[PDB]
C-alpha cells in the first residue's frame, strides 16, 4: 500500500529539509542543493493502517533539474512548495503546477508556504489565491517549527486512501530489550561520549 | 426492540516531561534532532520493568524506545544547564537493536533537574 | 553495466536503455539511485538527441519514449536554429508520425494517455519555432484531419490547448515581448477556422471524450479571444444546459463558465446584458434539478467527500463568487429575476458552511465584497436581508480564535497554554471581523439579538460547551465599535454580567481557565466602555493582578497581555486622581508591583514595567513624569546599585551565574520601559549609564578570557551566554533610547564618545565568534540619528568594524548571517548621511568598499542584495552630486566598468530573479551617466582608443566586447541591436526592464532576431 508523492518547487524553499524532518526528525540548517530527485520511503500509521509514500524530492534550481517532468511520471500524488519570505518562490508555482499537471491529469495536490516562523513574511496571506482555481489544498508551513508539518501528508493520505475521517494514530510499542549489555568492554562508548558532551547542542535559545 | 447494531495499556506512568530529543552524529560530529514530544517512564506491571518511550508531536511516531538501564550515566553538555547526554546500547525506536547517544532537552532548568532523578529512580527499580 | 547506454562510440542498447529507465521508476534503493545518474548523464550528452528516433522506434518502454521526447524539447527550445534544415525537417516529420500512429492505434491511444501528451507538447515547441512563418499550413490541415478520426480530432483539441496556453498564457517569461506578440496575432488571425471546429463538436459531438477535451481547449481559449465569439454564437446556451446536466463535462464547463462570468462586459448593451442574466439562470436551474437543491445540506456533502464532489463545490462557489461580485446588480431591479439572485446567495450560504479553511476563505472574500457594497449603494441592503441574518449566524458560530486569546484545548481535554502563534489564523479572524463588522452595521439589532439570545443558551445550559461560549465572546468582542456608546453600554454590561454568572456556576480549572480568557478578551476590545467607567475599570485591572499569581500560566500570560492592551488605550485614566480616590493609579500600580508581580515569569514582568512606562509618559508635567519614572525603577535601580558595588569591589562576583541573570533582566526591565517611554525615558537612562557601560566592558573581559581558557567552544556555555546576553540587552537599551531621542545635543555629547569608547575595540579586538552583530546594529542607529553631527565618530565606526567584519562575511554567503545583514544596512546609512567617511578612507580601503558592494549584490538572501543594489545607486548619486572634482574623476576610472559588469552579471546569471527590478534602475543609471555626458573624463586609457572618442561610443565597444566574450553563442548583430535599443531607452526603466527581459529570453538559446530588440521603436 504504497503511493508515489512528488515535490517540486523552487530551489531554497525548503522541499528536502520538510523531507528530512519527516524521515528522521532533524532539522537541517544547511543548503545542499538537491541533484535531480532524492526517492525516500516514509511510512505513516493511520487507523485505517500503515501509508507508504515513496517520496520524489526534486530539484528546484534549473542547473540541477535533470530529468526534471520525467519524475512526475506515473506520480500518484505532489506538494507544491514555495517560501514565504520570497515572493519570486510563490511567482513560480503556476510553472512547477503547469508542468506537474501536464503529466499528471486529475491526482491531489497540496500547495504549502514554507518558512512562516520567519517574522518578515513577504508573501501575505491574501496573496495566496492560486490553488482556488486550481483545486488544490493550501497550508502555511514550517519545517523549522513544525507548524502544520503533519497536515499536508494527512491530507493526501485521506484523498488517496478515500476516508475523510482517517486518523494518524500511535503505532504500537514493543518492550525493548532488557539485555543492554553487548560488549562487556565498550571501549568506544568512551570516546564518543566524550565527543558528543563536548559538542554544543543546536539552537539553545529555542524554547524546547 | 434491537437497538444499533499501541502497547502502552500494560504500563503504568511515572514520569510524563515535555522535551526535545538528539541523536549525535559521529560521522558529522553534529546533534541532530530525533523527536520533539512526551518523554514517558512507563513501569510494565508484568516485569516490573521502567523504559523511556516518547513519541513525536502529531504523527506520533517513537523517537525514543528503551530500557532506563541501571549501566547508563546522565552527563551534562557543554552548551546547555537543562539537558542531560548518555550513551544507549538498545533502542528499538526505528526497529532493530540500536546503539546511540542520546541528549534531551527539556523547557527548564528544573525539569532537568527532576528527570534526573526520576531517571535515577527507574534505574533503581529496574536492579530489582 | 547499466553504464553501456553512456558509451556513445557503440550503437545504443535500447533494451539496456530501458532496464535502466524500468531500473529507476520501477526500482528501489542504491540501483534507482546508480540509474537515476545515468539517465541524467545519457540525456544532457548533448549528442542525445540524435538517438531520439531510434528510441521511438525500437523500445518497449513508454518512459523511456519519454526521455526522448524530453532530449528533443531541450534541443528544440534551445539550439533548434543551430541544426541544418535537413535535421528540422527529419525530427518534425518524426514527431508529427508518431502522434499520427499512436492515435491510429485505439488501444495505444486509450493506455499511452502521458507519452501522447508529451508528444503534443513537443510539436508545440517546434510550432512556437516554425509556426507560422515555415508552417503556413498547420492549423487548415490540423482542423482537415480531425474529421478523419474521433482520436486524432480529440488529440488535436489537446494540441490546440498547449499552443494556447504557450502564446498567451506563459509566454510572458519564455519568449521575446516581439515573439510573443507574433504568435499571439498568428493565433488571433486563424482562430475563425479553430473555432468553428470546436463549435462543430460542441453541437454534434458524440464522444464524451472529445466534448471533454474540446471544452478544455475553450477553457483557454476563453482567457484571450473576442467576446463576440461568446455571445454571437449559441455556444452560452450549450455550455450552460447541455453541458451542465452529463457530469463528466460539468466541472470544465463550470470553470469554462467562471471564465465567461470574469468579463466585464459593455454596460450600455441591453442585448449583452439579457445574454449574461440567461447563462446565469441556465446555470443555476441545471444545479438544483440535476446536482442538488438549495436546501441541500453541503456541509456534509463535503465532508463525505465521494467522487469529485469536493472539488465540484469548490468550482460552485468559485462559479457563484465570479458572477455575482462582477453581474449582481443585473439581477437585483427586475422583480422576475429576484429568486435567481437569492437563490444563489442561499446556495453560497451553504457553501459557507462546509468545514475547510481555505474554501471558507474563499466564500468570506465575497461576502466582504457584498456587505461592503450593501454599506453604501443605496437601495440594496433590504434585499439581503435574510441572507445577511443568516450570514451573521455562519460567521457567529465560526469565528477563529484571536491573537489574544492565550489558552486553548489539547488531544487529552485540558484547557493549557498555547505552544506557537498562527499567522494562518490571524489573517482569517480580521477577515471575519471585517464582514461581521459590516453585517453589525447594516443590521446592529439583529446582531444584538443573535448574541443576547445565543448568551441565554450559555447561562441556562441549553447550548454550554467550550466551543460555543469562546465562538460566541470572539464575535461579541470583534464588533467593538459597532454600537452606539448606550447601546454598547447596556450590551456590554449584559455580556459581562451573564459571563460573570457562567463563571460561579461553572467548577473546575478548566472552565474559570476557559471564562477567564473569554471575559478578558471582551473587556480587552472595549476600551471606550472602559473609559466611561472608572470603578469597574479598576476591577478588571485588580483582577488582571490576582491572575498574574494564577498558576494556570494560559491565564497568568493573558492577564499579562490584556493589562498593557487596556492600558495602550486607556492609559490617561491611570494618570490623573479619578473621583473617590486618594492619588492616580499609576501611583496604587507601582507602590504594590513587588507583590504583583511576585509570580510572573521574568519577561511577563518586563511587560508589566513596559505597560507602566505607557502610563507615565501621559504625564506631561516633567517633575511629575520623571519622578513616577524614579519611583517605577526604585526595584531594578536599588538591585543596579547594590550588584554594582559589589560588582566593582572585585570582578569575579561577576562570575555567579545568578548574578549575571539579574544584572540581564535589570537591563531588560531598562528596556521594556524605555521602549514605551522613548525621550522621556532620558533621566533613567542617566542614572545608570556610565556604570552600565563599565559593566559592558567588564563583562567583555571575562567574555575573551573565557575563550582563551576554553576555547571558541566556551560562546556555546551558559555563563558566557548570560555575559553575552548583558551586551546585547545593553546595546538594545542605548539603540531604543538613542532610536527616539528628541534632544540629540545630549546624545552627541553625552551617550556617544563612551558608547564608541565601550563598544568599537571591543568589537575589532574579539575573535570572529565572540562579536557581537548587535553593534552593528546600534551603530546604524547611532549614525540614522546624529551621523550628521558626528563626522569623526563615523569614520571611527568604520576602522572599528568596516575590514574585521568584510573578512567574516567574504569567504562563503552562508557564515555570520546575521553580521551579515547589519554590516550592509550600516554601510548603507553612513553612506546616506555620512558620506564623507569613504572619503576619508585610503584608496585600498575604497576598493574593498566597492568591493562589498558588487559582494552584497551576489548573495540571493533579500536583506543582503536590496541593501547591497541601494548602497551602489546611493554611491553614484554620491559620486554624481561631487561634481567635476578628482575623487570622482578617479571613481569612474577606477570604478564605472567594474559597476557596470558586476550589475550585468547578476542580472544574466539566472541566480538573482529576486533584484531584477533594482539591478535593471542600477544599470539604467550607469548607462545614463555616460549618455548626459555626466562624466567628465575619458573611461578609457589614451593609448587604447582615438582621441577625442566619446564615452559614448567608448560604452558601446566595451559592453558589445563584454557581451561577446560572455555569450559567444550571441551574433554581433544581436549584440548590437541590443545595445543600440538598451542605451536609446536608459531613460524609460519598464521599456529598458523590457529590453533586458529580451536579452534574458535571447541568451538561453540559438539564432534571436535581433529585430526583437526594435519592438518598442
Ligand atoms: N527558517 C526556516 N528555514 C527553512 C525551513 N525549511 C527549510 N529551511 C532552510 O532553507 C534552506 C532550504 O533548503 P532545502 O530544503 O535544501 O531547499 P530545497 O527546496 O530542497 O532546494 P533544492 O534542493 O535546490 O530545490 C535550508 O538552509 C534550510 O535550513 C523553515 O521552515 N524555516
Ligand atoms: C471567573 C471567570 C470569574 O467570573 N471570576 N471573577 C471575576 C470577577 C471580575 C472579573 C472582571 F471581569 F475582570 F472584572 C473577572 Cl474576569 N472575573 C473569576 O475569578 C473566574 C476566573
Ligand atoms: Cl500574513
Ligand atoms: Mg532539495
Amino acid at each position: 500500500v504504497q503511493f508515489k508523492l512528488v515535490l517540486v518547487g523552487d530551489g531554497g524553499t525548503g522541499k528536502t529539509t520538510f523531507v528530512k524532518r519527516h524521515l528522521t526528525g532533524e532539522f537541517e540548517k544547511k543548503y545542499v542543493a538537491t541533484l535531480g530527485v532524492e526517492v525516500h520511503p516514509l511510512v505513516f500509521h493511520t487507523n485505517r493502517g500503515p501509508i507508504k509514500f515513496n517520496v520524489w524530492d526534486t530539484a528546484g534550481q534549473e542547473k540541477f533539474g535533470g530529468l526534471r517532468d520525467g519524475y512526475y511520471i506515473q506520480a500518484q500524488c505532489a506538494i507544491i512548495m514555495f517560501d514565504v519570505t520570497s515572493r519570486v518562490t510563490y511567482k513560480n508555482v503556476p510553472n512547477w503546477h503547469r508542468d506537474l499537471v501536464r503529466v499528471c491529469e486529475n491526482i491531489p495536490i497540496v500547495l504549502c508556504g514554507n518558512k512562516v516562523d520567519i517574522k518578515d513574511r513577504k508573501v501575505k496571506a491574501k496573496s495566496i489565491v492560486f490553488h482556488r482555481k486550481k483545486n488544490l489544498q493550501y497550508y502555511d508551513i514550517s519545517a523549522k517549527s513544525n507548524y502544520n508539518f503533519e497536515k499536508p501528508f494527512l491530507w493526501l493520505a485521506r484523498k488517496l486512501i478515500g476516508d475523510p475521517n482517517l486518523e494518524f494514530v500511535a503505532m504500537p510499542a514493543l518492550a525493548p530489550p532488557e539485555v543492554v549489555m553487548d560488549p562487556a568492554l565498550a571501549a568506544q562508548y568512551e570516546h564518543d561520549l566524550e565527543v558528543a558532551q563536548t559538542t554544543a547542542l543546536p539552537d539553545e535559545d529555542d524554547d524546547l | 426492540f434491537e437497538p444499533v447494531v499501541t502497547m502502552e495499556e500494560d504500563e503504568e506512568v511515572l514520569y510524563k516531561v515535555r522535551a526535545k530529543l538528539f541523536r549525535f552524529d559521529a560521522d558529522a560530529k553534529e546533534w541532530k534532532e530525533r523527536g520533539t514530544g512526551d518523554c514517558k517512564f512507563l513501569k510494565n506491571k508484568k516485569t516490573n520493568k521502567v523504559r523511556i518511550l516518547m513519541r513525536r508531536d502529531k504523527t506520533l511516531k517513537i523517537c525514543a524506545n528503551h530500557i532506563i538501564a541501571p549501566e547508563y550515566t546522565l552527563k551534562p553538555n557543554v552548551g546547555s544547564d537543562r539537558s542531560w547526554v548518555y550513551a544507549c546500547t538498545a533502542d528499538i525506536a526505528e526497529g532493530e537493536a540500536e546503539a546511540f547517544t542520546f541528549a534531551i532537552r527539556f523547557g527548564s532548568k528544573e525539569n532537568a533537574d527532576k528527570f534526573k532523578e526520576e531517571f535515577e529512580k527507574a534505574q533503581e527499580i529496574n536492579k530489582k | 553495466s547499466m553504464e553501456g547506454i553512456l558509451d556513445f562510440s557503440n550503437d545504443l542498447d535500447i533494451a539496456l536503455l530501458d532496464q535502466v529507465v524500468s531500473t529507476f521508476y520501477q526500482g528501489s534503493g542504491v540501483q534507482q539511485k546508480q540509474a537515476q545518474e545515468i539517465l541524467t548523464k545519457f540525456q544532457d550528452n548533448p549528442d542525445a538527441w540524435q538517438k531520439a528516433d531510434q528510441i521511438l522506434q525500437f523500445s518497449t518502454n513508454p518512459q523511456s519514449k519519454f526521455i526522448a521526447l524530453s532530449i528533443l524539447d531541450k534541443l528544440i527550445t534551445r539550439k533548434w536554429k543551430l541544426l541544418p534544415n535537413d535535421h528540422r525537417i527529419g525530427i518534425r516529420n518524426f514527431v508529427v508520425g508518431m502522434i499520427i500512429s499512436m492515435c491510429q492505434d485505439d488501444e495505444v491511444f486509450k493506455t499511452q494517455k502521458n507519452l501522447i501528451n508529451k508528444s503534443d507538447l513537443t510539436l508545440v515547441q517546434i510550432l512556437k519555432q516554425e509556426w507560422p512563418q515555415n508552417w503556413p499550413e498547420f492549423i487548415p490541415e490540423l482542423i482537415g484531419s480531425s474529421s478523419s478520426s474521433v482520436n486524432v480530432c480529440e488529440n488535436n483539441m489537446i494540441v490546440l490547448k498547449l499552443l494556447s496556453e504557450e502564446v498567451f498564457d506563459f509566454s510572458a517569461e519564455q519568449m521575446t515581448q516581439a515573439k510573443a506578440l507574433h504568435l499571439k496575432n498568428s493565433m488571433s488571425k486563424e482562430f475563425e477556422q479553430i473555432f468553428k471546429l470546436c463549435f462543430q463538436v460542441l453541437e454534434q459531438g458524440s464522444s464524451s471524450s472529445l466534448i471533454v477535451a474540446t471544452l478544455e481547449s475553450l477553457l483557454r481559449y476563453l482567457h484571450w479571444i473576442p467576446y463576440r465569439y461568446i455571445y454571437e454564437t449559441n455556444i452560452l446556451e450549450l455550455l450552460s444546459t447541455k453541458f451542465m446536466t452529463s457530469p463528466d463535462t460539468r466541472a470544465i464547463t463550470l470553470k469554462c463558465l467562471t471564465e465567461v462570468s470574469n468579463l466585464k462586459i459593455p454596460q450600455d448593451n441591453d442585448l449583452i446584458k439579457r445574454q449574461t442574466v440567461l447563462f446565469f439562470q441556465n446555470t443555476l436551474q441545471q444545479i438544483a434539478t440535476s446536482v442538488m437543491p438549495v436546501t441541500a445540506d453541503l456541509k456534509a456533502t463535503y465532508a463525505n467527500a465521494n467522487g469529485n464532489d469536493q472539488s465540484f463545490l469548490q468550482d460552485l462557489a468559485m462559479f457563484l463568487t465570479t458572477y455575482l461580485a462582477r453581474n449582481r446588480a443585473l439581477l437585483e431591479s427586475d422583480e422576475s429575476l429576484r429568486e435567481l439572485l437569492l437563490n444563489a446567495h442561499q446556495y453560497l450560504i451553504q457553501l459557507s458552511k462546509i468545514e475547510e479553511r481555505e474554501l471558507f476563505k474563499t466564500t468570506l472574500d465575497y461576502w466582504h465584497n457584498l456587505v461592503a457594497d450593501l454599506f453604501y449603494e443605496p437601495l440594496k441592503k433590504h434585499i439581503y436581508e435574510e441572507i445577511c441574518s443568516q450570514l451573521r449566524l455562519v460567521i457567529i458560530e465560526n469565528m477563529v480564535r484571536p491573537e489574544e486569546v492565550l489558552v486553548v484545548e489539547n488531544d487529552e481535554g485540558e484547557i493549557v497554554r498555547e505552544f506557537v502563534k498562527e499567522s494562518d489564523t490571524i489573517q482569517l479572524y480580521k477577515s471575519e471581523r471585517e464582514v461581521l463588522v459590516y453585517l453589525t452595521h447594516l443590521n446592529v439589532i439583529d446582531t444584538e439579538e443573535i448574541m443576547i439570545s445565543k448568551l441565554a443558551r450559555q447561562i441556562d445550559g441549553s447550548e454550554w460547551s467550550w466551543h460555543n461560549i469562546n465562538t460566541l465572546s470572539w464575535a461579541i468582542g470583534s464588533i467593538s465599535g459597532t454600537m452606539s456608546e448606550d447601546t454598547e453600554k447596556r450590551f456590554v454590561v449584559t455580556v459581562i454580567k451573564d459571563l460573570l454568572g457562567l463563571c460561579e456556576q461553572k467548577r473546575g480549572k478548566d472552565n474559570k481557565a476557559v471564562v477567564a480568557s473569554d471575559i478578558m478578551y471582551v473587556v480587552g476590545q472595549y476600551p471606550r466602555f472602559l473609559k466611561a467607567h472608572w470603578n469597574f475599570l479598576r476591577t478588571v485591572i485588580l483582577k488582571l493582578f490576582e491572575f498574574m499569581h494564577e498558576t494556570h500560566e494560559g491565564v497568568q500570560d493573558m492577564a499579562c497581555d490584556t493589562f498593557i492592551k487596556i492600558v495602550q488605550k486607556c492609559k490617561y485614566h491611570f494618570v490623573i486622581q479619578q473621583p473617590r480616590e486618594s492619588e492616580p493609579f499609576i501611583q496604587t500600580i507601582i507602590r504594590d508591583i513587588q507583590k504583583t508581580t511576585a509570580d510572573l515569569q521574568p519577561q511577563q514582568v518586563h511587560t508589566f514595567y513596559k505597560a507602566c512606562g505607557i502610563i507615565i509618559s501621559e504625564e506631561r508635567s516633567v517633575a511629575e513624569r520623571n519622578r513616577l519614572l524614579s519611583d517605577l525603577m526604585q526595584l531594578p535601580n536599588m538591585a543596579w546599585d547594590t550588584i554594582v558595588e559589589q560588582s566593582t569591589a572585585n570582578p569575579t562576583l561577576l562570575l555567579d551565574s545568578e548574578t549575571v541573570k539579574i544584572i540581564a533582566n535589570i537591563i531588560k526591565t531598562n528596556v521594556a520601559v524605555c521602549t514605551s517611554m522613548g525621550a522621556d525615558f532620558y533621566p533613567q537612562l542617566g542614572h545608570i549609564y556610565y556604570n552600565m557601560l563599565q559593566l559592558y566592558r567588564a563583562v567583555s573581559s571575562m567574555i575573551s578570557a573565557q575563550v582563551a581558557a576554553e576555547g571558541l567552544i566556551a560562546t556555546k556555555t551558559p555563563k558566557v551566554r548570560g555575559l553575552r546576553t548583558i551586551k546585547k540587552e545593553i546595546l538594545k537599551l542605548v539603540e531604543t533610547y538613542i532610536s527616539k531621542a528628541r534632544n540629540l545635543d545630549d546624545v552627541v555629547k553625552v551617550l556617544v564618545e563612551p558608547l564608541l569608547n565601550a563598544v568599537l575595540e571591543d568589537y575589532m579586538n574579539n575573535v570572529p565568534d565572540a562579536r557581537d552583530a548587535e553593534v552593528l546594529n546600534c551603530m546604524t542607529t547611532v549614525v540614522e540619528k546624529v551621523g550628521h553631527m558626528i563626522p569623526q565618530g563615523v569614520i571611527l565606526i568604520l576602522q572599528s568594524v568596516f575590514e574585521c567584519t568584510l573578512d567574516m562575511i567574504n569567504k562563503d554567503f552562508t557564515e555570520y548571517p546575521e553580521h551579515r545583514v547589519e554590516f550592509y544596512k550600516l554601510l548603507k546609512v553612513i553612506n546616506e548621511k555620512s558620506f564623507a567617511a569613504f572619503l576619508e578612507l585610503p584608496p585600498a580601503a575604497f576598493k574593498l568598499f566597492v568591493d562589498a558592494i558588487c559582494w552584497a549584490f551576489k548573495h540571493n538572501n533579500r536583506d543582503v542584495e536590496v541593501n547591497g543594489l541601494q548602497i551602489a545607486l546611493d554611491l553614484v548619486k554620491n559620486i554624481e552630486r561631487m561634481g567635476n572634482v578628482p575623487f570622482a574623476n578617479e571613481f569612474h576610472k577606477n570604478y564605472f566598468f567594474i559597476f557596470v559588469s558586476e550589475t550585468f552579471f547578476v542580472l544574466t546569471d539566472s541566480d538573482h530573479k529576486s533584484g531584477f527590478s533594482k539591478q535593471a534602475l542600477l544599470l539604467m543609471k550607469l548607462i545614463s551617466l555616460v549618455y548626459d555626458n555626466k562624466i567628465s573624463v575619458p573611461l578609457y586609457q589614451e593609448a587604447e582608443v582615438p582621441q577625442g572618442t566619446s564615452n559614448q561610443v567608448y560604452l558601446s565597444q566595451y559592453l558589445a566586447n563584454m557581451l561577446s566574450n560572455a555569450f559567444p553563442h550571441l551574433t554581433s548583430e544581436q549584440i548590437a541591436s541590443f545595445l543600440s535599443a538598451l542605451t536609446k531607452q536608459c531613460k524609460d526603466l519598464v521599456v529598458f526592464k523590457g529590453t533586458l527581459r529580451d536579452f534574458l529570453v535571447q541568451i538561453k538559446e540559438v539564432g534571436g532576431d535581433p529585430t526583437d530588440y526594435l519592438f518598442a521603436e
